[PDB]
Order: structure tokens, then sequence, then C-alpha cells
RNA sequence: CAGCGAAGGAUUUGGUGGAUUACUAGCUAAUAGCAAUCUA
């Protein structure tokens, strides 16, 4: 209901849910907007402070949000919301009462895609203006066509195409005229993940066995193949800084560095996310960057650097393991017990059913830290029990 | 007899020796002008 | 005395990216 | 604390089925209620008890062990007739049975159907928007097969074949941990950790009364047109209400209270 | 960060690079031969022409050299200057260098190559620029003063940091040092690199592969007791046992198979991974030598595991090759060795797979049971298979006779295995 | 060499000078609008010199096994699925409810035994009150709790008849002349055993006893044995049921300890052994289903004064048997001294040596031994003192080594004094002086 | 000496990361372009 006392406010303390983040850049910066229940969040990457929310809710829960430059696509229920510094700037309803799955931006056309192979695509009135305002037309896959969507994506360098991404199997448009142009072949097991890769026309995809194939789309036929025991895959990402990395994300909280020019394990992660909220959620390189930024579904998102070689002579043989480096939490478990601290409301205290105390700050929000549980020593002489 | 059957299975085991972090300091004592083969049955030999 | 296992001060170098605005055209 | 894991009543009341641990190995025992040595143990210490349930009509129970299975156990014969698997290897949580068809609940969130006359998997299906999910009820209306009450955190209900949820009702604080129909109308809820039950109305939603226990609830037993409800705390004693839905007229106090002391203090 | 070590960075980057008399004879007098009041008053061509020498002598001892008289050791390069020509051309050098640099791992108990190299440190600067490849082609001298020469004069990279109290000490470094250099896996996948440019040029040796593997038992040995450094240390020294194997050389198979059995040993591995050892190190067995080493080795890999299925069958396609690699009298004679290793489990899983994948020469398996003793649940299981063979195939002399004699001893274990199938009355009624 | 062909951008014109970005991939500067294909293979171009194109794309399009498994798994050790041993030097511990804390002792914890098949544990000690719990890994409480006044118990144990295990008798004994056994029926009913037939003159105590099975060997009446110590060098073996001197046994010099092994004979029959030590240390090995003759005797090498031996791999009174065909020859024994050295000797190849070398001669906990036991199965053997503060140290066996990661210094054991296993739960008792027995499990088992 | 006491306990110290002011994104020639380029 309405009040008339109380206005609600903001819903601090909160990081992540599990909705896949996007990132976006600006000159040489670097934003990630991610997905809190119903509105959203921007954050920068270089000092990882808060730098905007959304200044009204959505009707229902965030769905997909992805990013371009200025403007941030959010989606829900029925609808993509075009946004600009977190201020919502153009609806857009879509043609259907179908819930929205997926979308991607790309030149002209948007592209979202509801939860029955339907591919409505938008176009901007202007090829000048800012966002993608004007209904184009409405692809729809069938089921004879391949199985039920996943993702879409136009990856690079391809003329007005666009690529979905279903369970089955790959198939491109080409969206100027609306025609399908290239199904791929069969595959045998249904794949989860699917990201481009920075070189030319090949796109990585990840099964629900651990198994990676990267799909030539230009040749129609696959490269390679990553081969990992039953893991369920969850969100693949490359390293962009000229030494080629691929990197694996495995919802039991994994998260493997493989390298591709000769095939082999870099280093691997585990329990980077816990496993029960989702595990690795959404993990990416910021391109041009040799850092990492993970978010699971457990309220945390990290970032992980990768240091400069040891061996000045060899260099790209001896990879240094990734550090930790800033990352940004809340607790995972709807909190307990709730405490004020000081007069001027500044601090606030939290404990939550996942056993952990925060001392959030209410006034700046990269303020907010774990209280630690390392116990002072007995000064008398006894053993800690 | 399924216990006595896994019972007997642990009883067919006999005494290995482990290694242990000064078991092989030794060998740079001879590493110098030795054939591989002697040097693979001396491991075997410190080994078992 | 051990290898320095050290790290350092982290910098964001220049990004570099292809965009996505020149892959649609136009009949004319 | 108890050394009783979980028990149960048999329907009408004569013969009790408690789970204990005996050496790091469960072990379960059958007792009636005017000696008695069938022990069923279990294999292995990964193998424990979760939920159990007497079936009423060759005399069995069921019990839903934590990996995804259902032993349909027979008392006479000493040893698990039926294993009814599931897909996963997941624990469940719930079972509920009504005439045949049978209704168990994972820890993945499913819901199962069973069979005990067919031994079958009739269907299967996870739904949106409950997640933490831990016990549920058949509710019945003769065959009501249909709509079911599912209850962890904030109790839904559920009907079998249009399969959304068609009413929420205010849960607990905590996880709920006793979950009864009580009549054609109302059911108590109890979470763990609390001492209020509540019955709720299953179709205007409304509260109606909460019972005030003076102790946690543990388990609770009610008579069969809901007159009575006996209620047994956590520190031992025992609250008994006398006609709990007349009208204290909002929130009942514990009618009578009895413990068993010893005679030694 | 501060201005202090902010041009460090740029002093160390610049320290090749002379750029006035008092850091040009600092830099000039670093000779592996000379000392300093000796070594500031040579030119180049003086240097030059004595290594030529010591080149040509090199040569025509090892006629892998005159391409390095052609295109490093010619006359234009005492002219040539390392830091004044762009990076692609310093990367055909310094990979250049590093050819010469594993081709001359070996020679350095012998001084032509002394004075061949010094040269090379005197004008191209390996000693502060192409440090590694030098340090980690050398390091099998440890004990020499040719090392202690050369560490003396080096810059030392950021890798080999223990050995920054062994400059300028007479004391060469120790057996104990080189293990903690070689103790952490940012230094071994350097030297794994290392290993893989030396297999895939043959440049390998019965000293450097001695050394290495002698190194790498001692840090297996060193991370004996610390499960978690031991399963992250598996994928680099498995990975060069299998890089090792696809050589041809008899002494790095032979060091393949001792870092194989002393991991195996360290470790209990799994059923998967130790097969496909076992078929890698019989997919390249040439040599007799590698084939008595090989067969130690499959022997003790296979004593060394636990667990259920450990006796199973070893499939067809790694049985019939363990046949085609070793006939049936080599198994004879080494289970006729007087040493009598165990070797039981392996023994037990190939009893079972000659019965099941062969079913035809029975003499060899009765043969060799005669010829060691075996424990109670290997033979259990060897009368099961062929309890199971006596009823798919007809019954034979050879397998009733071997039936008889395992009546002749302990009775009662084929006695319960008939308990488990059927009854002895069956089995007289099958004989 | 492409898979598909669009068919529609070839027929496209791009003016590229619009924009910024899209003027730099001119060639001229009078072209203005270009093709289709010419566009996608200029802008294609720009894409490879903005990221570079790498070797490993253009590598391949998909004595190797090992590589192969290499780069597939993670974890390299199989011991996640069955194990069916221990691992050495690192075993799996977890601690439980303290078995004392529902309702505690007072004295000291000289007793402490397990029941053959049911799940209950009996304490025994100084204050002359044997308890019985009932134990589990949550909460574990007081089955009954007998107390008998006058006589301050030494040692008490469980036992059951091998022929219709429904006997279960507890034995008890203390420092005095008198002994009781009791059948245990959920008031109890106990007798007290002081009728020494034969030998009246040996027993200032009957503080050391063991309780073990026979056969008969011309019948088959398996049936209990008590054997007391005595004082010179006697050792009585009696009856468990009726109480009659069966006979006694004198080995030359001062009994410390003994132990009792089986082994089986024929489907159906078993004979028994008892081992008798000195101080001294040389060893009796008779058997005593027939009349009690020595059938072998040699000697420990080394000990001044041996102090506590135990046999075990096999069957014994820890670890007993149900059925008369589940009856198993021991593997090892053990002798451990007042210095602290305990030998182990194998039991497969020492019946035949007269003076056998010992598998392994350990010394790890420094004092004087009290109590040593293996497992039930045979794979841990567990030393401990009475002298010092967590004073047991625990052994993998085959392989003969101490485990490392446990007990630490921060483990609460006490000043030892007894300890027990569990006959299948894999799961250990310890007892202090100060009163509390505590309970670990081994989750190997 | 004691007791405390779940597969160690107790200290010295470097580096990095987050705070220490109250969280509206980068650059430039700024009612716009850029982020692949401001050049013709």
């Amino acid at each position: 209901k309405n009040s008339k006392i109380f206005s609600p406010f903001r819903i601090i303390g909160n990081v992540s849910n599990g909705v896949p983040f996007a990132t976006g850049t600006l000159g040489s910066t670097f934003y990630i907007v991610t997905c809190v229940g119903k509105t959203f969040q921007i954050y920068d990457a270089n000092t990882l402070h808060l730098l905007f929310v959304s200044e009204k809710e959505t009707p229902s829960s965030i769905v997909a949000l992805s990013a371009h430059f200025h403007y941030v696509y959010a989606a829900y229920e029925n609808k993509v919301g075009i946004y600009k510094r977190g201020i919502e700037e153009h609806l857009l309803e879509l043609e259907t009462d179908a819930n929205v799955e997926h979308l991607c931006i790309f030149g002209d056309y948007l592209c979202a895609s509801t939860d029955d192979n339907s591919i409505f695509i938008y176009k901007k009135s202007d090829p000048q203006d800012k966002y993608p305002s004007e209904f184009y037309t409405k692809l729809t896959v069938t089921e004879i066509q391949g199985g039920e969507i996943v993702s879409l994506q136009h990856l690079a360098t391809y003329l007005n195409k666009l690529t979905v991404v279903t369970k089955s199997n790959v198939l491109l448009f080409n969206v100027r005229t609306g025609k399908l142009v290239f199904t791929s072949n069969e595959f045998p097991d249904q794949i989860t993940t699917a990201e481009p890769a920075p070189v030319l026309d090949i796109i990585a995809l990840g099964t629900v066995t651990g198994e990676v194939i990267m799909f030539n789309m230009r040749k129609g036929k696959r490269i390679r193949t990553i081969k990992i025991p039953q893991s369920r895959i969850s969100s693949l990402s490359f390293r962009t800084d000229g030494s080629s990395h691929l990197s694996v994300g495995t919802s039991s909280g994994d998260l493997i560095f493989y390298d591709l020019d000769r095939r082999s394990r870099i280093h691997v992660l585990k329990n980077i996310h816990r496993e029960s909220y989702g595990g690795v959620t959404q993990a990416t390189f910021l391109n041009g960057q040799p850092i990492i930024v993970t978010s699971g579904g457990d309220n945390s998102l990290k970032e992980y650097v990768f240091d400069p070689s040891l061996s000045q002579g060899s260099g790209d043989v001896v990879v240094q393991p990734p550090r930790y480096l800033r990352s940004r939490g809340g607790h995972s478990q709807p909190p307990s017990y709730i405490a004020f601290a000081d007069s001027q409301s500044h601090f606030m205290l939290s404990a939550s059913k996942d056993r952990s105390l925060w001392s959030f700050s209410l006034r700046k929000d990269a303020q907010s830290q774990e209280m630690s549980q390392r116990l002072h020593k007995k000064q008398d002489g006894g053993r800690v029990g | 007899d399924e216990e006595d059957i896994a019972l007997e299975f642990i009883n067919g085991e006999k005494k290995d020796k482990l290694v242990n972090m000064n078991s092989f300091t030794s060998m740079f004592d001879n590493i110098q002008n030795v054939q591989m083969d002697t040097f693979f049955d001396r491991v075997m030999k410190v080994l078992t | 005395p051990k290898v320095v296992r050290e790290a350092k001060k982290v910098e964001m170098t220049e990004a570099r990216a292809y965009n996505a605005d020149a892959d649609t055209a136009k009949a004319a | 604390d108890s050394p009783v894991l979980q028990s149960a009543y048999d329907p009408s009341g004569q013969y009790l089925c408690y789970v204990t641990v005996a050496l790091d190995k469960q072990r379960v025992g059958v007792q009636p209620t005017q000696w008695n040595e069938n022990f069923l143990y279990l294999e292995d210490s990964k193998l424990k008890v979760t939920c159990l349930k007497w079936v009423n009509d060759t005399v069995a129970i069921i019990l839903g062990m934590n990996n995804g299975e259902i032993w349909l156990y027979s008392v006479l014969a000493n040893e698990v007739t039926y294993k009814f698997t599931t897909g996963n290897s997941y624990e469940i949580k719930d079972i509920d049975l009504m005439g045949n068809q049978l209704w168990c609940i994972d820890s993945s969130d499913a819901f199962y159907q069973f069979d005990l006359l067919q031994f079958k998997l009739l269907q299967h299906f996870r739904i949106n928007n409950c997640v933490q999910l831990n016990k549920l009820t058949i509710v019945p209306a003769g065959d009501s097969v249909a709509q079911l009450l599912v209850a962890s955190h904030s109790i839904s209900l559920i009907d079998i074949e249009e399969k959304k949820v068609v009413m929420t009702f205010p849960g607990h604080v905590s996880p709920v941990s006793t979950l009864q129909v009580i009549t054609n109308e109302f059911f108590i809820s109890g979470a763990e950790g609390d001492r209020f039950l509540n019955v709720y109305d299953i179709h205007s939603g409304m509260t109606k009364c909460v019972l005030v226990a003076e102790s946690d609830i543990k388990e609770l037993s009610h008579s069969g047109q809901a007159d009575s409800i006996a209620v047994t705390t956590e520190d031992g004693s025992l609250e008994i209400f006398v006609d709990p839905l007349v009208s204290g007229n909002k929130s009942k106090k514990s009618s009578k209270k009895i413990q068993i002391v010893s005679k030694d203090g | 960060s501060s201005l202090s070590d902010q041009l460090a960075q740029v002093a160390s980057n610049n320290a090749t690079v002379a750029l006035d008399r008092k850091r040009r004879q600092k830099l000039h007098s670093a000779s592996l031969i000379y000392n300093s009041k000796t070594a500031a008053t040579q030119d180049y061509d003086f240097i030059f022409e004595n290594a030529s020498k010591a080149l040509e002598e090199l040569s025509q001892i090892e006629p892998k050299f005159a391409i390095f008289s052609r295109t490093l050791f010619s006359e234009s390069s005492i002219s040539l200057d390392r830091n004044v020509q762009t990076k692609e051309e310093i990367k055909d050098l310094d990979n250049a260098i590093n050819a010469y640099l594993l081709l001359a791992s070996s020679k350095w108990y012998l001084a032509p190559t002394l004075h061949a190299t010094e040269w090379l440190v005197r004008r191209f600067q390996i000693h502060v620029k192409n440090t590694e490849m030098l340090l980690l082609s050398t390091l099998n001298y440890y004990q020499t003063p040719v090392f202690k020469r050369i560490l003396s004069i080096i810059k030392l990279p950021p890798l080999f940091n223990c050995l920054s109290n062994f400059v300028r000490s007479e004391k060469p470094p120790t057996a104990l040092t080189m293990i903690k250099l070689f103790n952490d896996m940012d230094f071994l996948k350097l030297y794994t690199s290392y290993l893989d440019q030396c297999i895939k040029h043959n440049a390998t040796y019965t000293n450097q592969l001695l050394f290495t593997t002698c190194c790498f038992i001692n840090v297996v040995a060193f991370n004996s007791n610390n499960d978690e450094k031991l399963n992250q240390l598996v994928p680099i020294l498995l990975e060069i046992s299998a890089k090792l194997l696809a050589s041809k050389s008899k002494d790095c198979q032979i060091a393949a198979h001792t870092i194989l059995v002393v991991f195996a040993t360290a470790l209990p591995l799994k059923k998967t991974i130790i097969l496909a050892a076992m078929e890698t190190i019989l997919s390249n067995l040439d040599a007799k030598e590698a084939k008595h080493s090989a067969l130690l080795t499959i022997c003790k890999l296979f004593q060394t595991l636990k667990g259920q299925g450990n006796v199973d069958q070893l499939p067809s396609k790694i049985f019939k090759l363990f046949d085609s690699k070793f006939d049936t009298v080599s198994i004879l004679t080494f289970l006729d060795k007087e040493d009598k290793p165990v070797c039981d489990k392996f023994i037990t899983s190939y009893t079972r797979s000659i019965a099941r994948y062969d079913r035809s020469k029975l003499n060899i398996i009765l043969s060799l049971l005669k010829k060691i003793r075996l424990e109670r649940y290997e033979v259990r299981l060897i009368i099961t298979d062929l309890i199971y063979l006596s009823e798919i195939l007809e019954d034979k002399s050879q397998l009733v006779e071997l039936f008889e004699y395992f009546i002749s001893i302990n009775e009662d274990l084929v006695l319960k295995c008939l308990k488990s199938l059927g009854l002895t009355g069956e089995l007289f009624e099958i004989r | 060499e492409a898979a598909w062909i669009d068919s529609d951008d070839e027929k496209i014109k791009v003016p590229i000078l619009v924009t910024n970005k899209t003027k730099k991939l001119r060639t001229s500067y009078n072209e203005s609008k270009i093709n289709g294909v010419h566009y996608i293979n200029r802008l294609r171009s720009q894409f490879e010199k903005i990221y570079p194109r790498p070797k490993w794309v253009d590598d391949e399009s998909d004595i190797n096994a090992l590589t192969k498994i290499l780069s597939t798994t993670y974890n390299y050790k199989d011991t996640l699925s069955n194990s069916k041993l221990l691992p050495p030097k690192k075993l799996d511990i977890v601690r439980l409810k303290d078995a004392n804390a529902s309702h505690p002792s007072h004295s000291a914890i000289q007793s402490l035994s397990f029941h053959p098949s049911k799940p209950l544990l009996l304490t025994g000690g100084y204050d002359k009150t044997l308890r019985i719990y009932h134990i589990d890994g949550k909460t574990n409480h007081l089955v009954t709790s007998l107390h008998l006044v006058g006589s301050p118990i030494q040692t008490c144990t469980f036992y059951t008849s091998l022929s219709n295990q429904n006997q279960q008798n507890i034995f008890t004994a203390g420092r005095r002349r008198y002994m009781h056994s009791w059948d245990l029926s959920l008031t109890a009913k106990i007798e007290k055993f002081s009728r020494l037939y034969g030998h009246e003159s040996t027993q200032r105590s009957f503080e050391n006893f063991k309780v073990a099975h026979l056969q008969n060997s011309q019948t088959n009446s398996v049936h209990g044995i008590v054997l007391l110590q005595g004082n010179n060098g006697w050792i009585n073996i009696l009856h468990s049921t009726s109480g009659l001197w069966l006979m006694g046994c004198k080995i030359e010099g001062v009994i410390t300890d003994f132990c009792i092994d089986y082994q089986p004979i024929s489907r159906g029959k078993f004979r028994t052994i008892l081992i008798a030590v000195n101080a001294y240390g040389e060893v009796w090995e008779f058997d005593l289903n027939k009349n009690g003759h020595v059938i072998r005797r040699w000697k420990d090498q080394g000990g001044v004064g041996i102090t506590k031996i135990q046999v075990g791999g096999g069957t014994t009174t820890t670890c007993p048997a149900l059925q008369i065909s589940k009856i198993k020859q021991n593997r090892w024994l053990a002798v451990g001294s007042e210095s602290g050295f305990v030998n182990l000797y194998d039991r497969n190849n020492a019946m035949t040596s007269s003076t056998p070398t010992p598998v392994a001669a350990l010394d790890q906990l420094t004092t004087t031994i009290s109590n040593l036991q293996f497992s039930p199965d045979g794979q841990i053997l567990c030393m401990a003192s009475r002298a010092v503060k967590d004073a047991l140290r625990l052994v993998h066996l085959p392989s003969c080594s101490v485990f490392s990661n446990w007990p630490t210094s921060g483990t609460p054991l006490g000043k030892v004094t007894s300890v027990a296993f569990s006959p299948s739960g894999g799961l250990l008792a310890v007892g202090n002086e100060q009163g509390k027995v505590r309970l670990w499990k081994l989750n190997h088992y």
C-alpha cells in the first residue's frame, strides 16, 4: 500500500542477485551494470564505487540487462527500458504477452527475445539518434529450426547479421530482410553459454556437460573443443590484451583459466562463489585489461587481476596465478538482526542468517565492510576452544 | 561374508615404504658420471 | 631469501575496441 | 536433547515409528502403545532418514531418505520392500500420500508424483516463485488429488493441473516445521523456533487465531474435528488446547499443560 | 610509486648501455676468464679471435657450430651492437643466442666452450640481458668454478632469488638450495618449457637429465606431506613425463620412468590416469634398458594402486599392446628374477586379462602362478574368472590342471568360490 | 570456403565518410560509396588490426592419452569414491559429544568397553559405579548405572556366548579377591565369583583378567573362560558360566600381561592360544583348547621391563565374532615397554622363526605405555601412557607410520588412562583420570 | 607442576586491496563529436 508517513528510499547493502551483469566502456573507463532484484546498479570498475541506481523500481523483477556506451537496457516482464545515467529515457513495450528472455545491442538493431523463440528487433528512427526507439520486425524461430532459445548476440564484423543460440543448434539471421541464412550443424547436448571471441568470426559455446565447442560460423565448423569432467558450465569469456586466454566459469563455483595457444589449464579457482546460490553467474575480462570481474548469485562481485610474468625472457609460458583485487559484497541470506551504530545515522550493523556480521554504511556505499571473526588470543595461557 | 571378504582384501597388503623429505638427498653425491639405468636401480632400491 | 612474490599498484591501460555501429547498412 | 531423531504415530494412535541413531547408523524401530525389536538398520552414515509417514492397507512405513529414495518399508517383513528412486541425487524434504497417489518434495524444489500400487513416477514438475520449500500436505476434499499446500517460510497453495500458485499466506520468520490441515477450511502452521501456531483459512487466507504455547513447538496432534490440539513443547512439556476455533479472542493461550516428572525431582 | 624505485626501474632498464667511462669499465670488466684489471684492457678483436679459434676447434669436435660461425661469430659481429637495433632483430638475436646456449649446454667441462662463450658474454651482453637461458642451461654444473664464476658475474633474475647469498662466495651452492630453487611451480613451468625446447632439439643428455630427475624427485620428497601442494604439482611433472616419453633417448625415457615411479609412490593416483601412463610409457618403448626399467616401473605403478577395482582387467587395446611390446617369456624370466620385486597386483591383472582376452594359452598363467606366490583376494578373483571361462568354453587339460593345483593348495578358496557360484558336485560334473 | 552465402550484402553501398570512426578505412580522398563485400573486407582488416590474429585459431580443427587425461581431470586422487583402506599419516578424525557429559563420573576411567553388536558403551572406574551409556554422535545418555559398594573396580567388559548369543554377561573386577558376573536383562541379578578351586595362594587381586571363548574339540561346547592374573607366574583360566577352575598356567618370571589369539581349523572348528610375557620379555605361546602346555616360546628383541602386550588384526577381545565360523586368525602382535618402545610383529611368517625380528620397533611416545589396542580390522594401532598429558599416538599399519595430523597439542585428551574402539562404527573413545571420556570418530569407516 | 583445550599453539614483519568527507560515469576545441580519429 501507499503510505503517508514513511516513504521508501533505497535497499542498501545489496550488490548482486544472480542475473548476469553487463559491462560498458566510456573512453578508458569501465562500468559494471549489475541487477539487484528489481532495480539495477551501476558500479565503476576502477575503484568499484557505486555510481548510479535506477531512480524508481521496475514492475516485475529484471530478468536481463545489457549496456552500450551511455545507455543501459533493462529487461523485465514485457518491456525493455532504455536508461541513461540510471534514469529511464524510453520504455519499449513488446508486441506480446510473452515474457522477455534475452537481448543484444549492435549497430542500429536492438534485438530482444521472449520465452517462445520470438525475437522482436527494433531500429533507430534516425541513424544518428541515441537509442533504438522504433519497432522494425519480429522474427520467430520454430522448433523445426532448433531448440528453445538460450542466448543471442551479434558477433563482430558481420554486416547486419545476428546469432541466435538455442539449446540444440546455432542459427544466424540477416536482420534487414528478416531472413535466416545459416543454420549450423546438430549439437548432441544442451548448451548453456555462448560468448564471442575477439578473434575473427568464432564463438565459444559451452554445454551442460563440461565441453566448450568453438564454432567458426563463417566456416560453419567447429575449431576446437575443451573437455572438462561433469561441470555444469555457466559463463565464458576471453582475454583481449594480446595474450590469448579463455576463461570458463562453472556453476559449481569454479573458475578455470585455459590457455588457448597451447591448450593448457593456466590456473583453476575453486569455490570462488558459493555453490548453492548459483556459482559463477557471470565472469568476464575487461577488454584490453588483464583483470576479471566475477559475480555470483551470493550477493558478491569480485575482481581478479593477472600479474605480469616473472620470467622476463620466457614470458607467456610462465603465467603468474590470479591475485585477488577489489570486491564488493553483502551477506547472501536475509539479515536477522539490525542495529544503528552512531547517532549521526552513518553506520548500521547487520547480522544475517548466513552467520556473518556486516557494518553497512548508509552514507557512502563503498564503506560497508564485514566485521571479522579473528579471536583475540588468551594472554593467560589458555588455548582457543 | 561381505565384511569377511573386505577384511581379507585389507589383509592382502604388504608393507610399502613411503617417501619423506630427507630420503633423496643422497643422490646428489653421485649424480656425477653415472649411467641413468644405474640411477634408476639406485632410486628403486632406496624406494623399496 | 625466498622469491619475492610481490604485487604492485595496478592501472587500467587504454582500451581499444571494435564497436558494432559500423556493422549495419542501408539500401541506396 | 532427544536421542530420537524423529518419530511419527500411526493413524488411530496405536504404534510409534521412530528413527534413532546408533553408532553413527540410523535404525528404525516400531513400538506399540499398551516389546518389539525389529530394528531396520541403515547401511551407512551418508544415508539418514529425513521424513517418514505411515500408510493406510498392508501396513507399512514409507521413509524418505536424504539421497532421492523413498523406501516403502513393510513393518512385518523387516525390510524395505520397494525403493522409489528419483532422477536426481537430491535429498528430499517431505512426503505425503492420499490413497494411491503420493507426493514427494525435493531440495531442488521439484514435486514428484508416485503411486504405491503401481510403483511408477507419474509426473515431475518444478514451479517458479517458490524456492526454499521443505514440507507439503495434500488438502483433502474427498478425492482432491489437486490443490496441495506447500510451505516453507511463506505458505503457498498449488493446484496440480493449472500448476501455478493460487494463494499465498503470511508464513513466519523461520522455516515452517509443522503444517497440518485440521478441517476442510483451516490448517495449523507452525515454524521452528517459535511459540506461535496459527490457523489459516484456505479460502480467504485470513488468520483466524494464533495459538500461543509457552515454549517452542516440536510436534502436534489434533482430533479429527479440530476440537482439541495437543502440542509438545521443546522443553518436554505438553500443551493441549481445548476448542481452539471458538471465541482471548485472537490469540488463544494454552488450555491445559502436562509434564511428566519423576518422583525423584 | 615513489621516485627512487620509479627510476631504479629505468636504471635496470638501461643497465646494458654504457653512458660514460666509469660505467663502461664496470660493465666491460665482467668476464668468465680474466679478472678485473686484466679484463678492463681487452679489446673486442682480441677476445673475438681467440673465441673464433675456440669455436672452430669446438666445431670440429661437434659439427653443428659452423652455423653460429656464419651468423653469430662472424667478423661483422664485433661491430654489431645489441642495444642500438629494433625489437624484432633483437628477438632474432636472442633466440639465436638461446639456440647456441642449449647447444653448448653439454660442453662446459671443457675450456673451448668457455673461451667460445666468453666473447658472446663480452659482446652480446648475455650476463645482464639474456640471463635466464644461461642460468638454466648451465645449472647442471653447480659444483664447478665455471658456475661459481658465472654466478659471480651474473645479475640475478627474479626467479633464482635463493642464490643471492651465493654470489661471490667461494662455497658452491648446495643441493638443498638447488631443491629450494626448484620448489615453486613458477620456476617449474619455466624449467619444463626449457626441457621442452631441449626435447624438440634433442639436446638432451645423460648429465642434464640425471640432474633434472634428481631435483624433481627431491621436490616431490619435500612435497610428500602436503597434499594440496602435491596435487598442485601434478600437471607439470606428469606433463613433461609425457613429453619426455615422446622423444627417442633411452635416458630420457628411463628418467620419465623414474619421475613416474616416485610420483606414484608419493601419492595414490586414479586408475584412468595410471592406465594412460602405463600405455604411454609402453607406446614409445624401443631399447632393452627402457624395456627393463619400464617393466619395473609398471609393476611398481600398479603396486601403488588401492581401492576397489585395483586388480581388475586392463582393457584390450592396452593388453594386446603390452603383449606386443613384451612377450610372455620376458614376463616369465622377470618373475624368475631372484630379487623378487613386489609385482602381485600387476601380475593379478595380467592373469585376469590373459584369461579373458586371449583365453587360449593357459600354460603361461599356470607357469607364472607356480613361479610366484600371490595373495588370497587375487587368487580368488583369478579362479572366479576361471570358473566363468571354464563354463563359456569347454574344459581343457591345462584348465583342469591348474584347477587341481588350486585344489592341491588352499582347497576352501575354490570351495567358497563354488559356494558363491554353484557347487563342487557341479564343478566335478564340468570336470 | 564459406559454408553459406548471404546474397544480400554485395548489393549494398555505404558512404563511409558520414561520421568520424568510419572514415579512416578509406583508401583515396575521392572514393565515397563502396561496395558491400569490399566494405566487409575493409572492416574485417580493421578488426584484425584492432585485435591481432593469434595462432590458436589457425592451429588445427578438431602416446597422447596421458596428456589427454591430465588435461581432463583436476582431482588427481581416487580416494573420493571407495578408498577401502586408510590413507597413511593423515587421518580423517572428527569430534563428537563428550560421552560422559550426560551423567558424569568422579574417579578415573580404568575400564572402557563396547558391546559387540548393540550400540552400548561401558565405563568403569575406582568410584565403584560401573555405568553403561547408549552412545551416538549427537547426545548420548546413560542406560543404567550399577553401583556396587566396597569393590572399586579396575577392569570390566562385555561378554556374549558364541553359541546362542543371548547371554550378555558383564564381568567386572577390582583390587579385591572377588569378581562379579552379570546377566544384563534391561533390577539386576549379579553373581560374585570367589570360589578358587585349585589355587588359592596366588591371587592378592583379581585386577587383571580377560574373557575368551574356546571349543571343546571333542564336542563343540563353545563356552567362556575368565583368565585371571596371579602373582608369581600364575594365570588361571576359569569357566565363565559356572565358575569352575578349568586349569592354570605358570610361566617363569613375573607376569606383566597376556592376550588371546584364536585361529580357525576347519569350517566349524577353531583353537585358542594364550600369549604371555615377563617383564624380561620372553613370551610363551600356548594353546589351551587342549591342556595348557607350551607349544611355542620366543623372545622380544629388547625391553628391560615390558609392560603391555596386545594382539590384533583378526578377532580378539576388543573385536569379537558372533558366529563361530566368523572367527579369524590374527595378523599383528604388539609388545610395549616401560621405555616406550613398542615392537609390532607380523604373524604370517613369525610362527616359524623361534626368534622373530620386528616389522617395526617404534618409539614416538616417550614414557611407559599403559594401553594399546588395535582396530577391529587391524589398520590403526592405538598407544597410550598413564604418565603425561596428550600421551596417545595412532599408527597406520601395515605401513607402520604414525599419524601426523592427529593428535595435535590442542586436542583435549587429558592424561589418558583408557581407550577403546567400536566393533564396527570406527568410533573411538578415550578416558582420563579427571573423569570425562571423550569421543572421536574415523570418517573412513 | 597445574588446568584451558574439535585433524596445532603463540608472536615479529613486508607487500597489495578497502576505508579514513557525503557514492550523478571518461575525453575534447563542449547546446555537439569521440570512446577505432580529428583529419582533407
